[PDB]
């Protein structure tokens, strides 16, 4: 079966570049040409351009002409996509779209997984935890502010609290870092016996918090 | 117009089994030129399948070979896939050693 | 013999796929000798036959710059023709082009011709005098009247008549241990039976050059011409051809039927019976 | 935009979905290939269709006949008809042509199968946290739980004044319990809170508009 | 060898 895999994620500064590769199988690598398709996070799709695996011919959008460079390896069946003079508006999940030699319906048959390139002028950094305190059920969380990049790991009471438990997605400040918020639901009774006690986890920066989350 | 390909799966020379040969799948008579030929054995696909380079006939259509050095065994089953816009699904047609 | 050389255009527009595509095939009689393939890796004219390997790199740096002369020019064209025929910027559209020469058996010109096709359909022609054209619609009418203003046929006639009968000559020289040979067809008859009332009857003719043979089926003498299943000729791989013709017959009457093999690898004309 | 599709449409299981991708004035779609892409979370886009016209068209293997395509000439539009909805037929769903020199896609349908009723959203506001404020800093965190199509619009009030300044909004994300989940951030300077009597946080789905207020 | 200088259509 066809099968084009592609290489892991990566996090670069604005002005660097990235190479993306993808490893094509179970066909006659030289036979089909190769383009490349983006999508922005929570966007549409952009093609980028097409390259000949046996000639290593290329064409490029407009948009791309200047800071793209198609590649490929014949002796290991993969393509490469390289983007220079990177920015921020470059943050896209890239994959790579094998294309039909028939010409009677589909143009891109077979794609790879994708591989998410995040561009961003900021550094690895922890974050912050603040608790936000609760006022028959009462509602309390903590507020893991301004980390990069991703991901956290939230949990309350190294695990022993599941019930009622809701970590929400990373807003993107246009501070360049990333914002969250975890929550949990509990009984109102519960509120003054009861020990709540968020964990934090940044693996990137090598964070590990520990926050009791108290009312008022 | 559009035109079909013609298949034809046959051998170099004629098969003895245990003897190297040549699978050879000739695929004529067809418009447009684009097309999709693979050889397979016991329904897998063969890696290494060489083709001749596309010319025509009076009538304008095409025609190519695609080949493959094999050695004929007894119970070993060959077949040849085309793919072509006049057909609704690949056509597989399968080596018969006495055509 | 009688001699020929041979040239094979096809250009195909892929919108969205890639650049157009280019294949040249080059032949001498029924021998491929070069080819281009503007999907290749080289970007060369590759030699395809033995004989042509002995040219030196002015003649490959010649035939490159002109085959890739040619993929420009029908490049332009293939936007032209869309252009013409009102056809959409989206769709895949095949150019297809064939132009060579005979000599005799003394090695001076007998014909020469030059036909093009638009999506397997002809489009313009050389005529049999070499001075005219033959457009197949009003859009290769334009063309015509180009071809005309530009002396296309003068230019035309003047390669077919000189320099491919002097490089046809110089081929069949070089290639003259191949190209000069017929290799006669290894005939053969198998029985299949279908049923207790009928049997096939199938001849064959494999390994023969060139590839021009005729397969005859006769009962009792009449030809069986509306009842013989003939196959396409097709290559054996090695520069031969093979084919069969087959009958199907009345099971006690095998002996009736009488198969003619033609070819001029042959001194006289063969006669397979069962 | 050359290629303009609804960001999004809902419709009911059993029911019928007429997805448009709309061309541009002067761009005549009759001569066109529209080629219809579906794409599921997580995963790279894949082939549905190829339409010109009802005798030139095509249509995946694997693509049932419930799926068709048309255009509509008087709109200047292509049209992806599912009949008989279900809930795999939820997904992103791009139109492509090849128009000058490029390969354009259109933004994208999300489209939503009704297998639940309309959920009215619960939130929770929460004021800067007294930590925070010795950080120099404020941010007011609005979470937005059990909602179901999963759609919402947020606003913020400043002593009954609009805020749109300091506002950081997450997309919809879907919950276990398979109701759907928001969060927005009013950033401010700590002078800010403490400048005004209340802020409140009016989030507005499905019309009904749901509002928590908090105050210094 | 190739016919040298190709007219277009």
């Amino acid at each position: 079966e066809v099968q084009l895999v592609q290489s892991g994620a990566e996090v670069k500064k604005p002005g660097a570049s990235v190479k993306v590769s993808c490893k094509a199988s179970g066909y006659t690598f030289t036979g089909y040409y190769m383009h490349w398709v983006r999508q922005a996070p929570g966007q549409g799709l952009e093609w980028m351009g097409w390259i000949n695996p046996n000639s290593g011919g290329t064409s490029y959008a407009q948009k791309f002409q200047g800071r793209v460079t198609m590649t490929r390896d014949t002796s290991t069946s993969t393509v490469y996509m390289e983007l220079s003079s990177l920015r921020s508006e470059d943050t896209a999940v890239y994959y790579c779209a094998r294309v039909t030699t028939v010409i009677a319906g589909p143009v891109f048959d077979y794609w790879g997984q994708g591989t998410l390139v995040t561009v961003s002028s900021a550094s690895t950094k922890g974050p912050s935890v603040f608790p936000l305190a609760p006022s028959g059920t009462a509602a309390l969380g903590c507020l893991v502010k301004d980390y990069f990049p991703e991901p956290v790991t939230v949990s309350w009471n190294s695990g022993a609290l599941t019930s009622g438990v809701h970590t929400f997605p990373a807003v993107l400040q246009s501070s360049g870092l990333y914002s969250l918020s975890s929550v949990v639901t509990v009984p109102s009774s519960s509120l003054g016996t009861q020990t709540y006690i968020c964990n934090v986890n940044h693996k990137p920066s090598n964070t590990k918090v520990d926050k009791k989350v108290e009312p008022k | 117009i559009q035109r079909t390909p013609k298949i034809q799966v046959y051998s170099r020379h004629p098969a003895e089994n245990g003897k190297s040969n040549f699978l050879n799948c000739y695929v004529s008579g067809f418009h447009p030129s684009d097309i999709e030929v693979d050889l397979l054995k016991n329904g897998e696909r063969i890696e290494k399948v060489e083709h001749s380079d596309l010319s025509f006939s009076k009538d304008w259509s095409f025609y190519l070979l695609y080949y493959t050095e094999f050695t004929p065994t007894e119970k070993d089953e060959y077949a040849c896939r085309v793919n072509h816009v006049t057909l609704s699904q690949p056509k597989i047609v399968k080596w018969d050693r006495d055509m | 013999g009688s001699h020929s050389m041979r040239y094979f255009y096809t250009s195909v527009s892929r919108p969205g796929r890639g650049e157009p595509r280019f294949i040249a095939v080059g032949y001498v009689d029924d021998t491929q000798f070069v080819r281009f393939d503007s999907d290749a890796a080289s970007q060369r004219m590759e030699p395809r036959a033995p004989w042509i390997e002995q040219e030196g790199p002015e003649y490959w740096d010649q035939e490159t710059r002109n085959v890739k002369a040619q993929s420009q020019t029908d490049r332009v064209d293939l936007g032209t023709l869309r252009g013409y025929y009102n056809q959409s910027e989206d769709g895949s559209h095949t150019i297809q082009i064939m132009y060579g020469c005979d000599v005799g058996p003394d090695g001076r010109f007998l014909r020469g011709y030059r036909q093009d096709a638009y999506d397997g359909k002809d489009y313009i022609a050389l005529n049999e005098d070499l001075r005219s054209w033959t457009a197949a619609d009003m859009a290769a009418q334009i063309t015509k009247r180009k071809w005309e203003a530009a002396h296309a046929a003068e230019q035309q006639r003047a390669y077919l008549e000189g320099r491919c009968v002097e490089w046809l000559r110089r081929y069949l020289e070089n290639g003259k241990e191949t190209l000069q040979r017929t290799d006669p067809p290894k005939t053969h008859m198998t029985h299949h039976p279908i049923s207790d009332h009928e049997a096939t009857l199938r001849c064959w003719a494999l390994g023969f050059y060139p590839a021009e043979i005729t397969l005859t089926w006769q009962r009792d003498g009449e030809d069986q011409t509306q009842d013989t299943e003939l196959v396409e000729t097709r290559p054996a791989g090695d520069g031969t051809f093979q084919k069969w013709a087959a009958v199907v017959v009345p099971s006690g009457e095998e002996q009736r039927y009488t198969c003619h093999v033609q070819h001029e690898g042959l001194p006289k004309p063969l006669t397979l019976r069962w | 935009a050359v290629l303009t599709q609804p960001s999004s449409l809902s419709a009911s299981p059993g029911a019928s979905a007429s997805l448009t991708c709309t061309l541009r004035s002067g761009i005549n779609v009759g001569p066109y290939n529209i080629y219809w892409y579906q794409q599921k979370p997580g995963s790279p886009p894949q082939y549905l269709m190829r339409y010109k016209s009802d005798p030139d068209k095509h249509q995946g293997s694997a693509v049932p006949s419930r799926f068709s395509g048309s255009k509509d000439a008087s709109a200047n539009a292509g049209i992806l008809l599912i009949s008989g909805l279900q809930s795999e037929d939820e997904a992103d769903y791009y139109c492509m042509i090849w128009h000058n020199n490029a390969w354009v896609f259109g933004g994208g349908t999300k489209l939503t199968v009704l297998g639940q009723p309309k959920a009215a959203p619960s939130v929770t506001l929460f004021p800067p946290s007294s930590e925070e404020l010795q950080a120099n800093k404020a941010t007011l965190v609005c979470l937005i739980s059990d909602f179901y199509p999963g759609a919402v619009t947020v606003a913020w009030k400043a002593d009954s004044s609009p805020v749109k300044a300091g506002v950081e909004t997450t997309t919809p994300s879907k919950q276990s319990n398979n109701k759907y989940a928001a969060s927005s951030y009013l950033s401010l300077t700590p002078e800010q809170w403490k400048s005004h009597k209340s802020y409140s946080c009016q989030v507005t789905h499905e019309g009904s508009t749901v509002e928590k207020t908090v105050a210094p | 060898a190739i016919f040298q200088s190709s007219m277009t259509k």
